[PDB]
Order: C-alpha cells, then sequence, then structure tokens
C-alpha cells in the first residue's frame, strides 16, 4: 500500500529535499512537476496523484522556527509541493516537551494525509539522533504515531552522531532516542556520519564543505533502498515482506547498508558481490558477525550467473560468520532504472543485521556513565528538571539497553537456546 | 509469450499480489461461481499497470471442478486465449501444460499467505517481552527461510535461465519447436517429474505442517514445537534425497545448495 514519509530537522529536511529532487529526476516528472511523456514504474506509494499534473510528493513537512525552510523555498520545486504544513529546542527534554504541548495540531496535520488516502502501509521517519531540533519532538510523534495505528510499518532514516569526542548533552539524547526507537519502531536503518565522511575522503579531496557531498551520498543511498519497491519487483516489493525477513528476534531490526559504486564521479556478478562483502563498500562503521545479509542487485544481470556466484562465495571462506539458526545470505534481483542518463550500470545493495554496530552503541554507554559520575554535564535545564525530577528514566533507559547489549552478546554467539 | 509470461507464470507485481491475497480472505462455502473472480482479474489487471491491452481479453479464470468440501486445495485455473490463425503455433496441449504448472506456483502463493497471516498474528501480541513469544517467534522466521529457498530455485530456472533461451531461438516449423522446447523445458525446471518426484513429494509434508502452525494461537506451545521439530527433521531428509540425484544432475544442481548454507 501507499507509504507516507515524514521529515524533521533541518539536516533530515534538507536530505528529504534532496531525496524528492533524486526521485523528480528518477520519475516521469518535470522539475515544475509537469508530467513528461518519454516514458513499468509506479508513482503511487510516494506521490498523491491528482490531475493538477503536479504530482505532490507524500511527504509531511515539520519544523521548528524555519531558517533553511526558506532556502528550500527558493527553488524551482515549489511548485512541487505546497501542503501548508511549516510551523515556527537544545536538549531531549526541552524538545519532547515543546512536542507535548503542541501535539494536536501537528496530528491534526497527520490525520489529513491519513484521510487523504484510503489505503496506508507505512511511515518513513527521517530524522537525526541527537540532533537538536529533531531530537525530543520526533522520539515523541514515533512514539505517537505507534500508539495510535498499531496495524501499520514504521520504518526510520537515521544517522549517527559521531565526531571522536562538542556537545556534552548527547549520549543521554542518543541513550533515550535508541530506547524509543528499539519499542516504538518496527525497523530502524542505521547510518553514521563517520564512515561516509571516510568514504567521502576517500573518494574526493573533501575536507570543509562535506555535509554537501554527504548528503548526496545518502540521497543514493535512499533512491538505491527503494527501487524495488517504485519498480515492481516480485520479492520484498512491499515493506512489510522485506522487513518480515530481515529480523531474526524482535530486538535486532538495525540494518547494514553499503554501495557497490564507491566513485562514480563487463562485470559478472561474483564480482560484485566479492566487492559488496568488502568493508570499505560499507556504509556503516573479539567475534563481531552478521546474523542474516540480504543483498539486492540492480544492473543488466544475467540469472545464472548470480547462482555461480552465490556457490563461489560458499567456496571462498568468506563466511566466517556462525550465528545459532540456518537463515543464511540471500540475494535479490531488480532492475536497473531507465529514463535517466545512467552511468556505472550494474550496481549493489546490501541490508544486513551486524552486531560490530553494538560497539558504537556502547560508546554512547560508556560516556554518559562517566558524565553520571560527574554530575557537571547535565546542564540542568527548568523543563528537563520539571519533566523528571529525579532522572531515573535516564537509568531505566540505560538499563533497557544495557539488556540490549547482552541480547546481543547472545545473539552473536550460536547459543541462543538461552536468553541472554 | 511475454504476456502469458505475466499472467500464468506471474512475473507481474500487484497482479498475484492483489489476486491471491483478495481471493483467500473468503475462503469452502462461499466462492462457488467464476462471475466475480473472473471480475477481480480486470480490476487486478488495472492495479499492475500492464492492462488494458489486447492481451488482458480473452482471459477466462474458473473453477474446473465444485469441490465436495486444513485445506490445501487449488482447483482454479486461469486460461489465455488466442485466435485462429495464431492457434496452430500456439496449440491446445501446450496451454494446458501451462495452467498445469500455474495450479502448483498458485499453491505456492498460498504460503506466504498463511506464514503472512500468522507473522502478523504474532506482531498483534507485542508492553514487555516474554520468553514464550520469542521462542514462538523464531519457528515462523525458521520457516520463511525455507519458502525464500525454494523461491529462489524457482526464480531461477523456470522464469529467467530458459528465459535467456527463446529469445536467442526465435531467430515457419521453428516457432512451434521453439516454443514446445521452452514449454517442456518449464515442466522439467519445476520439479513435477517423475525423477525429482520424492524431492516433490516432501514438500506437501512440509506445506501442511505451516498450515497446521497457522491455525494455533503453555496456551498450546508444545504442541506447536513438535510440529517445527517434524519440519527440520523432514528437510534433513531432503538434504540427503538431493544428493543420491545428483550422485545419480544440471538443474537439481541448484537446489542442494539453496538449502543449505554454511553448514553441514
Amino acid at each position: 500500500r501507499e507509504i507516507i514519509t515524514l521529515q524533521l530537522g533541518q539536516c533530515g529536511n534538507q536530505i528529504g529535499f534532496e531525496f524528492w529532487k533524486q526521485l523528480c529526476a528518477e520519475h516521469g516528472i518535470s522539475p515544475e512537476g509537469i508530467v513528461e511523456e518519454f516514458a513499468t514504474d509506479r508513482k503511487d506509494v510516494f506521490f498523491y496523484q491528482a490531475d493538477d499534473e503536479h504530482y505532490i510528493p507524500r511527504a509531511v513537512l515539520l519544523d521548528l522556527e524555519p531558517r533553511v525552510i526558506h532556502s528550500i523555498l527558493n527553488s524551482p520545486y515549489a511548485k512541487l509541493y505546497n501542503p501548508e504544513n511549516i510551523y515556527l529546542g537544545n536538549n531531549w527534554a526541552s524538545g519532547f516537551s515543546q512536542g507535548e504541548k503542541i501535539h494536536e495540531d501537528i496530528f491534526d496535520i497527520i490525520d489529513r494525509e491519513a484521510d487523504g488516502s484510503d489505503s496506508l502501509e507505512g511511515f518513513v521517519l527521517c530524522h537525526s539522533i541527537a540532533g537538536g531540533t529533531g531530537s525530543g519532538l520526533g522520539s515523541y510523534l514515533l512514539e505517537r504515531l505507534n500508539d495510535r495505528y498499531p496495524k501499520k510499518l514504521v520504518q526510520t532514516y537515521s544517522v549517527f552522531p559521531n565526531q571522536d569526542e562538542d556537545v556534552v548533552v548527547q549520549p543521554y539524547n542518543s541513550l533515550l532516542t535508541l530506547k524509543r526507537l528499539t519499542q516504538n519502531a518496527d525497523c530502524v536503518v542505521v547510518l553514521d556520519n563517520t564512515a561516509l565522511n571516510r568514504i567521502a575522503t576517500d573518494r574526493l579531496h573533501i575536507q570543509n564543505p562535506s555535509f554537501s557531498q554527504i548528503n548526496q551520498l545518502v540521497s543514493t543511498i535512499m533512491s538505491a533502498s527503494t527501487t524495488t519497491l517504485r519498480y515492481p519487483g516480485y520479492m520484498n516489493n512491499d515493506l512489510i515482506g522485506l522487513i518480515a525477513s530481515l529480523i531474526p528476534t524482535p530486538r535486532l531490526h538495525f540494518l547494514m547498508t553499503g554501495y557497490t559504486p564507491l566513485t562514480t564521479d563487463k562485470t559478472t556478478v561474483l564480482d560484485v558481490m566479492r566487492r559488496l562483502l568488502q568493508p570499505k563498500n560499507v556504509m556503516v562503521s573479539t567475534n563481531h558477525c552478521y546474523i542474516a545479509i540480504l543483498n539486492i542487485i540492480q544492473g543488466e544481470v544475467d540469472p545464472t550467473q548470480v547462482h555461480k556466484s552465490l556457490q563461489r562465495i560458499r567456496e571462498r571462506k568468506l563466511a566466517n560468520f556462525i550465528p545459532w539458526g540456518p537463515a543464511s545470505i540471500q540475494v535479490a534481483l531488480s532492475r536497473k532504472s531507465p529514463y535517466l542518463p545512467s552511468a556505472h550500470r550494474v550496481s549493489g545493495l546490501m541490508m544486513a543485521n551486524h552486531t560490530s554496530i553494538s560497539s558504537l552503541f556502547e560508546r554512547t554507554c560508556r560516556q554518559y556513565d562517566k558524565l553520571r559520575k560527574r554530575e557537571a554535564f547535565l546542564e540542568q535545564f527548568r523543563k528537563e528538571d520539571m519533566f523528571k525530577d529525579n532522572f531515573d528514566e535516564m537509568d531505566t533507559s540505560r538499563e533497557i539497553v544495557q539488556q540490549l547489549i547482552d541480547e546481543y552478546h547472545a545473539a552473536t554467539r550460536p547459543d541462543y537456546i538461552s536468553w541472554g | 509469450y511475454e504476456a502469458l509470461r505475466h499472467f500464468l507464470l506471474m512475473e507481474d507485481g500487484e497482479f498475484a499480489q492483489s489476486l491471491s491475497d483478495l481471493l483467500f480472505e473468503k475462503l469452502p462455502g462461499e466462492l462457488l461461481n467464476p462471475l466475480v473472480l473472473n471480475s477481480v482479474l480486470s480490476k487486478a489487471l488495472q492495479c499492475s499497470l500492464h492492462g488494458d491491452t489486447p492481451h488482458a481479453s480473452n482471459l477466462s479464470l474458473a473453477l474446473k471442478y465444485l469441490p465436495e468440501v486444513p485445506d490445501v486445495l487449488s482447483c482454479l485455473e486461469l486460461r489465455y486465449k488466442v485466435d485462429w490463425p495464431l492457434n496452430i503455433v500456439i496449440t491446445e496441449g501446450c496451454v494446458s501444460k501451462y495452467s498445469g504448472v500455474f495450479s502448483f506456483l498458485l499453491q505456492l502463493k498460498l504460503m506466504m499467505w498463511a506464514l503472512k497471516d500468522v507473522c502478523f498474528h504474532l506482531k498483534r501480541t507485542a508492553m514487555a517481552g516474554s520468553v514464550q513469544f520469542r521462542q514462538l517467534q523464531l519457528f515462523k522466521h525458521e520457516m520463511q527461510h525455507f519458502v525464500k529457498v525454494i523461491q529462489g530455485y524457482i526464480a531461477n530456472q523456470i522464469l529467467h535461465v530458459t528465459w535467456c533461451e527463446f529469445r536467442a531461438r526465435l531467430a515457419l516449423e521453428e516457432i512451434q519447436r521453439a516454443h514446445a522446447e521452452y514449454l517442456h523445458k518449464a515442466v522439467f525446471r519445476g520439479l513435477l517429474t517423475e525423477k525429482a518426484a520424492p524431492v516433490m513429494n516432501v514438500i506437501h509434508s512440509i506445506f501442511s505442517l505451516v498450515l497446521k502452525f497457522r491455525s494455533q494461537l503453555h496456551p498450546n506451545f508444545a504442541l506447536m514445537q513438535q510440529s517445527y521439530n517434524t519440519f527440520k527433521y523432514y528437510s534433513h531428509f531432503l538434504f540427503k534425497v538431493v544428493t543420491k540425484l545428483v550422485n545419480r544432475q544440471p538443474h537439481l544442481e541448484d537446489f542442494l545448495l539453496r538449502i543449505n548454507f554454511n553448514n553441514y
């Protein structure tokens, strides 16, 4: 069915706008919005279709004190959207309280596109973790759309703040938002700034204007992850069947992402599979290993070569991973997109459950604990104190993510007959 | 040819995913006359963005026999018909074997319906975690993998590698010979041959236990744990019978992988 996307945060609104620019380049529309007669493709799961010849993308545009949204206005894509949902803090708790006081009218904006379409499948949350304006508010609406509708699917697009230590309040914020993503979202697509910055410094020569480049990298990822849904495949071409294969344990819903062209600014399948398994073509940063991998192909692919290629990785002993179930590596095939200039014809995807990211989590679980011993880096905001007078909800969230780390460490081994 | 590929062999998205999903809601004591689903057919092609063609007409979806009636039955036949000067090439015997493989793939579709039902049935009870919920959900994830195994086998043989041929074979008797070889390889790659009949016989025993897992909601847990154990029992026997039939095939070589990765 149809999928509604919601973007908040300034960085989130930017990457949502660039994503819709990428899809306007993808789909049979002009940059004004008007249909082009050159075109197979479906424009229904992400675009509301009138006959106003300007098919409006199904995006909910919310903000706090619009600054970059003015720059979103000065563009030729100002005729692509106008659903009139633009409305005028610093912490998780302050942003949570500010989202608390105005919940009725933003939820009326949600109920508007809920009543606008008749079929409903999923909500994509475009959000940055511990981002200030995004944090608190995004966790609040995440709690509310899961509590209000238990029949739909919740997916999130999320980057990870990592700068190798400055914001001293970030481990509290990420800790609480990770609790809310684990208990109020069914699947989370995890990215970080650091690995994409590393790959960007690898391909280009960039130090200062990194943001403008990594946005392009992210948008290529999010378009690629939706090519199997927008163009009709037969495997996991709905969101529900896609997420139903990727979760072996209901606490594990974090998906690793890669992309086989590391630079785009002939091939057989075993080549791109082996290039795919390398950690440098991976976009997300003791024995730590995958539980189950799904890889998705896009290009001119002969069908018998994929069988030989999977046989090749079986013979390589590149499978030095060992979970406790026979749920295995997964191949899928979709077409490369027509209708646009398409360089580097065959390109790959991976969607995998990897426990190396738990190290990333425990770094936050390290940092907050140190600040919890010092008690000088909570910054003592007034709404933060009124919202929780004892600050034991952060301690309870630390307990939940500690159980999450123990369940990860049990999921690494082939011994999960007992709970971890 | 590329129309029957989208119709009976079901290389059309939101056409299979709209037909079988609508049809299995009803069932039987209903759906006994072919005057509603034969018009649901015309509604499903509009949802697939492939319809309004001349191939969209001369279709017929009807029951070949009214049943006397857990149920796995399938006797519903999709047919595509062609006019007189093309009937001499696309004979009346090839369309019957096309419907014969259609019933098999339709029986594959009920699996992805019922497994999705237990997936949603366990989704609705998710508050706080408990041991009883996770240890039951893993059987569903486990069964799901074996269907993505058999589907990945079919998505290599019948729809795809015999689709490389019959694309470089169609370059007046030659066209009829090409069409006959495409269908004859489609049934041989469909595991309906008497050589791979012990491989086919265990797949029904897999299907039956999944539907028995579907009907159920310790609440009933040991009765379902036994069903999952019978499942892994039958699959470990399948791993031996596929090896015996490559020791005494090029198309069967694809199978003994897919059932087993990175494991003995």
